[PDB]
């Protein structure tokens, strides 16, 4: 019975629907950047 | 500042002692510069300019010069309000040139630090010359360094100033030579080297050898404690540059691992930090399974190394079945340990649980029997706090009765018991255990799991009645002295409301939250020491619950709006307190956060903004929120910080005037603020929040267009002169302008804006691929006329040609970003896809990088569509490209050969295209002869 309650659902209304790292992002650009672009597309 | 300086000059023209004259000047400059002498700012500037010449004439003499410098420093300290930053920089350069010399530098280090602080404060003057001074200081402090303590601080300050503002190879080579020749103390040099390496445009082309030499020199000779952090940072940077020479890097990693193993309470924490650094670096670099098994087989240091190898591997990957079985056997053997140092045992248990969760690396054998037996043996003696949670996590990972009875007995902790119940949830005894346990969505999930039985409501009613009795008993102290009791009662009321529906609200307490809010407002109005302490506690408790949950949270907010009499009372009290407090870059943020009263005011403002966002009594609060714009407009540094925090946080009707005035108000402060501080990021968030509903059919459209024009002028000034930090803001603004609306809002030359963004990306190359992909995605969804897509393709081709037309490596790297952007635009579009594919196939001669990336291009094509469909699309695109080349013989044959080389085929398998090209051109026996030579029986 708890499996239905534990199911992940969507976010809340617009008040909550909206929701180093920079070094890794810079190093990704360009095999990793093209792979990320293809995954996003 | 003028009359006092003139009197001091007339008195000390003889330059006898210049003491009484200086004292009289310092005493009389107060009022003359306070009311008026002659344009007080320029008067003080001229006074400083005259004092410079006076000091020069006095020095034109060592002790006298030192005394004059000390007097000038005392005068500058008494004149803490400075001006004429250019004159200050000139005086600093003159003092540095004047520099016996070692003692002079040691004495002037204080003035140098003061000038560095003044620069970090007022870098908005566009100096653009601090790099030369930093290089001169590094060169002067290079041979003997003139010091062992102050030189490091000076170099660190110069590096920080250079990084804040915007060669280095010679300085790095000199630092490496010094570290190899002598000790490696004064780790400020290593910090500056790491900052210069991670400053911008890190390609590891020539810096790799310097980093390897520095690592070798630090590994051979070393006497330092803080240098370990710099070494770990350099190793992490090298690992990131390598796996986003190889043998030299592997040798250096092996030497570092050997040194760490040789080095092997505070010592326990030091070893744990060194392990978390070294094992992480080794996992990022790397094969290592054999070394890990050998280190595990080879006792505090051994246990630390084992715990390091387990968490590192568990966070890294799920390596081969050999190492997996080795670790399983090791865990089964160590299951009978002495349990000493329970932290390491819990870490090893968590690592084993993570490995059992990520067990999908080998064939599913019966090895799980040993893990189940070890888990049962651990549960047989799991009478602990952290070990119980570790065993529960391991059981949950293995699953993803005896266990149910153990969970019920454990529930009969706050977070551990909740996690155990949630893992077990993935009769009468269960209801009894739930009642014993009961006697931000985790509470709602637990309540839903408890109510999933759809029975035993009498137990919940009795629990709610028992909690109300305890709340009423504790209210006697909560209203008088207890402050945290009010927050506890508010949290209990929120948890009860999270489980029309006014029955339970009126039943539980119906007054606890209102009484707590009234007491908090009364304490805030009293404003005593303990009152402000309780107010800060209540503000923290309110900021704890700021978000909006699901339907349960909506019902809780409805009950809150119903009982919001005391809520509005407390809101008015907090607004009055914030008004009374107001009436009274990174540096400004730190100065605002260092004040406890300012922090409390900011917390109250954040709570009010969260309440206003939840609202956008309860219904009557709309008028108060609308009237709050007048107070926000009426509300130097702290006021600006509060206004920015308020602006950073249906409502569009009043917003079309409130934000319209706030944007104009923010520009007046942005006149001096315009230096590229972190505030540009907060401004884009506020602009995006305000642009949610814009371009309406009202008079506010003119103000919105004026604000957009001001933002465009700011972006043009940035493109004229700014830093790389503005690239993200420019990309966000371009995306917002593209996704706003139709040509009605795009009338601001969206094409020219995108062209300028692409030019800035090709020029700076900071995160250029992300911006290019964002621009392509914005252009693809808005493309609905088939002409904008062709225009964007032509603009991208022109930008790539301009980027293509020493610097050869940078040009080739910039060309790869353009190729990736074109590939992304092709993968996004449909017809522009084939257009760009034909364009790339035609330009393949100078596009060797594209011919190389064709592997990943075909991989993405096969991931998007099937293999046969991609082959057919490629054949159609090749036919179209051959037709285009024929329209605009030899070139067509070259394009066909290039296509055949890109594919896997000879000059054949294209009979239809060959017949079409023949019927087009000949209607030519040369093509027939070539076809016969390529394949017989062609007649």
């Amino acid at each position: 019975p708890e499996i239905v309650v534990e199911l992940l659902m969507t976010l809340h209304e617009p008040a909550n629907s909206s929701a180093l790292c920079d070094f890794s992002g810079d190093l990704d650009p360009p095999p990793h950047f093209p792979s990320h672009v293809i995954k996003a597309t | 500042n003028d009359l006092l300086i003139c009197c001091r000059q007339l008195e000390h023209d003889r330059a006898t002692e210049r003491k009484k004259e200086v004292e009289k000047f310092k005493r009389l400059i107060r009022d003359p510069e306070t009311i008026k002498h002659l344009d007080r700012h320029s008067d003080s500037k001229q006074g400083k300019y005259l004092n410079w010449d006076a000091v020069f004439r006095f020095l034109q003499k060592k002790m006298q010069e030192i005394s004059s410098l000390v007097k000038y420093f005392i005068k500058c300290a008494n004149r803490r309000a400075p001006r004429l930053k250019c004159q200050e920089l000139l005086n600093y350069i003159m003092d540095t040139v004047k520099d016996g010399a070692i003692y002079g530098a040691d004495c002037s280090n204080i003035l140098l630090k003061d000038i560095l602080s003044v620069r970090k404060y007022w870098c908005e003057i566009s100096q653009q010359q601090w790099l030369e001074l930093f290089s001169v200081y590094f060169r002067l402090y290079l041979k003997p360094s003139q010091d062992v303590h102050r030189v490091l601080v000076a170099r660190i300050i110069h590096a920080v100033t250079k990084g804040c503002c915007s060669n280095s190879k010679f300085l790095d080579f000199f630092s490496k030579a010094i570290q190899c020749a002598r000790q490696e103390k004064s780790s400020s040099g290593l910090n500056h080297i790491l900052a210069a390496l991670t400053i911008f445009l890190k390609t590891l082309a020539v810096n790799f050898r310097i980093r390897v030499c520095e690592l070798g020199d630090e590994i051979l000779p070393t006497l330092l404690y803080i240098w370990t952090q710099h070494r770990l940072n350099d190793s992490l940077k090298e690992v990131i540059i390598e796996l986003f020479s190889t043998k030299w890097r592997s040798i250096l990693y092996n030497l570092y691992d050997l040194l760490v193993n040789e080095i092997s309470f505070r010592n326990i924490a030091v070893k744990e930090n060194l392990i978390e650094l070294m094992a992480d670096i080794c996992h990022q670099v790397f094969p290592w399974l054999q070394i890990a098994t050998q280190l595990i087989s080879k006792l505090s240091p051994l246990l630390m190394i084992l715990s390091q190898l387990l968490p590192q591997q568990r966070h890294g990957e799920r390596t081969p079945y050999v190492l997996r079985c080795l670790t399983e056997v090791a865990l089964c053997q160590d299951k009978r340990s002495n349990l000493e140092s329970s932290q390491k045992s819990d870490l090893l248990k968590l690592w084993n649980k993570i490995w059992c969760i990520t067990f999908r690396g080998i064939s599913s054998e019966q090895i799980q029997a040993e893990n189940f037996g070890l888990l049962g043996a651990i549960i047989q003696g799991s009478l602990v706090e952290v070990d119980r949670e570790f065993w529960k996590l391991f059981t949950g990972s293995a699953c993803r009765a005896v266990c149910c009875l153990t969970l019920a007995l454990t529930t009969s902790v706050k977070m551990g018991i909740e996690q155990n119940m949630c893992e077990v949830n993935r009769i009468m005894k269960w209801l009894l255990f739930y009642q014993l346990e009961g006697d931000f969505p985790h509470l709602v999930l637990e309540k839903i799991l408890v109510s999933l039985t759809m029975k035993n409501c009498k137990a919940a009613m009795n629990f709610f009645q028992s909690v109300p009795e305890c709340e009423h008993h504790q209210k006697d102290k909560e209203e008088l002295s207890f402050s945290e009791v009010e927050e506890l009662f508010l949290q209990t009321t929120f948890d009860k409301m999270d489980f029309f529906s006014v029955h339970q609200n009126l039943k539980e307490s119906l007054d606890r939250c209102l009484l707590g809010l009234s007491e908090q407002l009364l304490n805030n109005y009293s404003s005593e020491i303990t009152n402000s302490e309780t107010l800060v506690r209540c503000s923290r408790l309110l900021v704890g619950v700021l978000g909006c949950y699901c339907y349960m949270g909506v019902i809780a907010e409805e009950e809150a709006y119903k009982s919001e009499l005391f809520q509005k009372a407390k809101s008015l009290m907090q607004c009055a307190g914030e008004s009374i407090t107001l009436f009274k870059f990174d540096r400004g943020e730190v100065e605002s956060m260092e004040d406890d009263t300012n922090g409390n005011l900011m917390e109250v403002e954040d709570q009010s903004s969260m309440n206003l966002f939840n609202d956008y009594p309860g219904e009557s609060q709309s008028t108060i929120g609308a009237i709050n714009p007048l107070a926000e407009e009426y509300l130097a540094a702290d006021i600006r910080r509060k206004l920015l925090m308020l602006i950073d946080s249906p409502t569009k009707s009043l917003h079309l005037h409130m934000y319209l005035m706030l944007l104009k108000e923010l520009p007046g402060e942005e006149y001096p603020l315009p230096m590229e501080d972190v505030l540009e990021l907060l401004k884009p968030l506020s602009n995006v929040c305000s642009l949610y509903r814009r371009d309406q059919d009202v008079c506010k459209t003119i103000l919105n267009h004026v604000l957009h024009v001001v933002k465009n002028l700011g972006q043009s000034n940035m493109d004229s002169e700014n830093t790389r930090d503005a690239q993200g803001q420019f990309l966000t603004v371009i995306g917002a302008f593209w996704h706003l609306t139709k040509e009605r809002k795009y009338i601001f030359s969206v094409r020219m804006a995108l062209v300028n963004c692409l030019k800035t990306l090709l020029e700076a190359d900071p995160y250029s691929k992300w911006a290019i992909l964002n621009v392509m995605g914005k252009d693809f969804p808005v493309n609905e006329v088939f002409t904008q897509f062709l225009a964007d393709n032509h603009h991208q081709v022109r930008m790539l040609a301009a980027e293509s037309i020493g610097d050869s490596s940078r040009l080739l790297k910039a060309l790869p970003l353009k190729l990736q952007q074109t590939a992304f635009e092709n993968a996004y579009l449909k017809a522009q896809e084939g257009m760009r594919e034909m364009s790339h196939s035609a330009e393949n001669p100078e596009t060797l990088d594209e011919i190389y990336n064709r592997k990943s291009v075909l991989l993405t094509l096969i991931a998007v569509v099937l293999s046969c469909s991609p082959i057919c699309e490629k054949q159609a695109l090749f036919a179209l490209c051959k037709s285009v080349k024929e329209n605009g013989h030899l070139v067509k044959k070259v394009l066909e050969k290039v296509s055949e080389t890109f594919g896997y085929r000879r000059l054949e398998d294209f009979m239809a295209s060959h017949l079409d090209y023949l019927v087009l051109e000949w209607l030519f026996i040369l093509l027939n002869y070539t076809n016969i030579e390529d394949f017989y029986r062609s007649c």
